[PDB]
RNA sequence: GCCUGCGGCUUAAUUUGACUCAACACGGGAAACCUCACCCGGCCCGGACACGGACAGGAUUGACAGAUUGAUAGCUCUUUCU
C-alpha cells in the first residue's frame, strides 16, 4: 500500500469488544529493512585481577566459550 | 582399662577432622561415670567438629539436667574462648550451638539466662546466640518462661536484644509476662540512662506485634515513658504505633 | 565452525525494478 | 609366561616371605615396608569381586584411586579401574605387569600435539 | 646438549602480578603431603517470617551388619531398634 496511510490497531478483549491500542502512520514498505533479535546473557565476575577477570554463570560447558571466543563481552 | 581408651579417645578427638568414632564414645549418655571420663578427655583441647558430635550425641539421648549441666561446664567455657579469641566462630560450633538447640530448656536454663546471670554479657555473643535462637523453632509455654526469666536480670548490652528477638519469635502471650515487662518499663521510668538503640527497637518491636494486649493504665505507662524516655528518632514511631492500637 | 558459516545469497522476493 | 624363571603356578602357589626377593628395588623396598590397610582392603574386594563371577566370565571390575599399587601377581586376571584425576581407565590386569604400579597404566595427561604460534 | 624463566602451543588444570632500568632464579617460589591457588567426583547444610499439608495414630536424630558411586556415604536401601 503506498504512503500516506493510516496505522490503527485494536485488540479482542472478549467477544468482539475491539479495543484501540496503536496508531500511527505507514513508513517505506519493502522486505530488505530487516530486524535483528538481540539476547543478553548476563554473568558474575567472581575473580577480580587488574584488567583480567575471571567470570562463571555465563555458561555451563567449556567449548562453549570455544564457540562464543570472537564475540566481544 | 578404662584410663588407656579414654585417653586414646582424646587423642582421637584432639584432631576430630572426620572419621567414624567408636562404640566407646556413643555410650556416654549410658556411663554414670561420664564427669570421671571427661576430664581424661581434656574438654579445650577437642577439635569443635568432636564438639559438635559430642553435642549430638548428647541432645539425642541425654536427660534435661545432664545436658544443661553438659552446655555450663564444658560448652559455655569454650565458647566464650572461640569468641574471645577469633570473635567469630568456628561453623562446627555454630551448628553445635543448632545442636544445643536440639534441646531449648536446658539451652535457656544453662546458657541463655546463665550467660546474663554471668555478669559479663557482651554483645557479640548476644548477636551470634540470638541469632542462632531466631533461626529455631521453640515452644510457645518456654518461650513465654524465657521471655519471663529474662526481663527478670540487670540491664547490661545484652537484655534487649535477645528480649527483640525473643519478640521475633512472634506468639501470644499470658498476662503476667506482659505485666513484668510494662513493670520493668516503668522501672526505666525517670532513669537518666542513655539506654541504647536496640532497645528502642526492642520496644518498637513489643508496640508492632504486641498492640492487641494494652489495658488503659499499661498504655498510660507506655504514654509515661515515652514523655520521659525518648529518642530524637523511635520514640515517635513508638509513639505511632501507640497511637495505632486496639485493646485487650 | 564455531562463529561463522556458509549462509549465501539464494532465493529473493519479486523486485519491481524502478 | 615366565617370570626370572618363576612361572605363573609356581609364584601363585609362592609364600608372600618369598615373593621379597624376586622383585625390583623398589618394589621389595616397599614390601619390607609392609603395605598399608587400604591396600588390604582393596586386595579384599579383589578377593570378593574375583571369587563370586561366574566360570566362563572375568570377574567385575573394581575401580579405585590407589595409583600407587603393587600389581601383586595374585591380582593377575581381574579388571581394575585406575583413577587418573578424571576417568577411571579399565585394564585387565595380564602376567607381564607384576613388576609394575598401576599408576602407570592410566595415563594422567592427554599427549600434547602442537598448533600454531598467534603473538608469541 | 642439558636446565630454568618469560611469551606461544597444548592440557581438565599445565596458577598468578609486573611488559625494553625499577619485566625477567622477585609473591624465600627448588612443586611427591603442606607450598591448590587448578580439575574430576563425591559428603554436611545454604536463613528468618507469613499461607496451606505430614505431624504424638510418631515428627525425626542417633543406631550393629551387608550392596554402594573412585571412598566402613547407617547422609541411599533389608536390621527398622531406638
Amino acid at each position: 500500500t503506498f504512503p500516506p496511510a493510516s496505522v490503527l490497531l485494536f485488540k479482542q478483549k472478549s467477544n468482539g469488544m475491539h479495543s484501540l491500542i496503536a496508531t500511527g502512520h505507514l513508513m517505506s514498505v519493502d522486505p530488505d529493512r530487516m530486524v535483528i533479535k538481540r539476547v543478553v546473557l548476563s554473568g558474575h565476575p567472581f575473580k577480580i585481577f587488574t584488567k583480567m577477570a575471571v567470570v562463571r554463570y555465563m555458561f555451563f560447558n567449556r567449548e562453549d566459550v570455544l564457540w562464543f571466543k570472537p564475540v566481544e563481552l | 582399662r578404662v584410663l588407656e581408651v579414654y585417653r586414646g579417645v582424646r587423642e582421637v578427638l584432639s584432631k576430630y577432622r572426620s572419621g567414624k568414632l567408636p562404640k566407646a564414645f556413643k555410650i556416654i549418655p549410658a556411663l554414670s561415670n561420664w564427669e570421671q571420663i571427661l576430664y581424661v578427655t581434656e574438654p579445650e583441647a577437642w577439635t569443635a567438629a568432636a564438639m559438635y558430635q559430642a553435642t549430638r550425641i548428647f541432645a539425642s539421648n541425654l536427660k534435661e539436667r545432664m545436658a544443661q549441666r553438659f552446655y555450663n561446664l564444658v560448652l559455655l567455657p569454650r565458647v566464650r574462648d572461640d569468641v574471645a579469641e577469633y570473635k567469630r566462630l568456628n561453623f562446627h560450633l555454630y551448628m553445635a550451638l543448632k545442636k544445643a538447640l536440639f534441646k531449648p530448656g536446658a539451652w535457656f536454663k544453662g546458657i541463655l539466662i546463665p550467660l546474663c546471670e554471668s555478669g559479663t554479657c557482651t554483645l557479640r555473643e548476644a548477636i551470634i546466640v540470638g541469632s542462632i535462637i531466631t533461626k529455631c523453632s521453640i515452644p510457645v509455654l518456654h518461650s513465654s518462661a524465657a521471655m519471663l526469666k529474662i526481663a527478670e536480670m540487670e540491664y547490661s548490652g545484652a537484655n534487649s536484644i535477645f528480649l527483640r528477638l525473643l519478640l521475633d519469635k512472634k506468639y501470644a502471650l499470658p498476662y503476667r509476662v506482659l505485666d513484668a515487662l510494662v513493670f520493668h518499663f516503668l522501672g526505666f521510668r525517670t532513669e537518666k540512662r542513655e539506654l541504647p538503640v536496640l532497645w528502642h527497637q526492642c520496644l518498637l518491636t513489643l508496640v508492632q506485634r504486641y498492640k492487641a494486649d494494652l489495658a488503659t493504665d499499661q498504655k498510660e505507662a507506655l504514654l509515661e515513658l515515652l514523655r520521659l524516655q525518648p529518642h530524637p528518632q523511635l520514640s515517635p514511631e513508638i509513639r505511632r504505633e501507640l497511637q495505632s492500637a486496639v485493646p485487650r | 565452525s564455531i562463529c561463522s558459516t556458509a549462509s549465501n545469497l539464494y532465493n529473493h522476493p519479486q523486485l519491481i525494478k524502478y | 609366561f615366565t617370570y626370572r624363571g618363576v612361572d605363573l603356578d609356581q609364584l601363585l602357589d609362592m609364600s608372600y616371605e618369598q615373593l621379597m626377593q624376586l622383585y625390583s628395588a623398589r618394589q621389595r623396598r616397599r614390601l619390607n615396608r609392609g603395605l598399608r590397610r587400604k591396600q588390604h582392603s582393596l586386595l579384599k574386594r579383589l578377593r570378593k569381586a574375583k571369587k563370586e563371577a561366574p566360570p566362563m566370565e572375568k570377574p567385575e571390575v573394581v575401580k579405585t584411586h590407589l595409583r600407587d599399587m603393587i600389581i601383586l601377581p595374585e591380582m593377575v586376571g581381574s579388571m581394575v579401574g585406575v583413577y587418573n584425576g578424571k576417568t577411571f581407565n579399565q585394564v585387565e590386569i595380564k602376567p607381564e605387569m607384576i613388576g609394575h604400579y598401576l599408576g602407570e597404566f592410566s595415563i594422567t595427561y592427554k599427549p600434547v600435539k602442537h598448533g600454531r604460534p598467534g603473538i608469541g
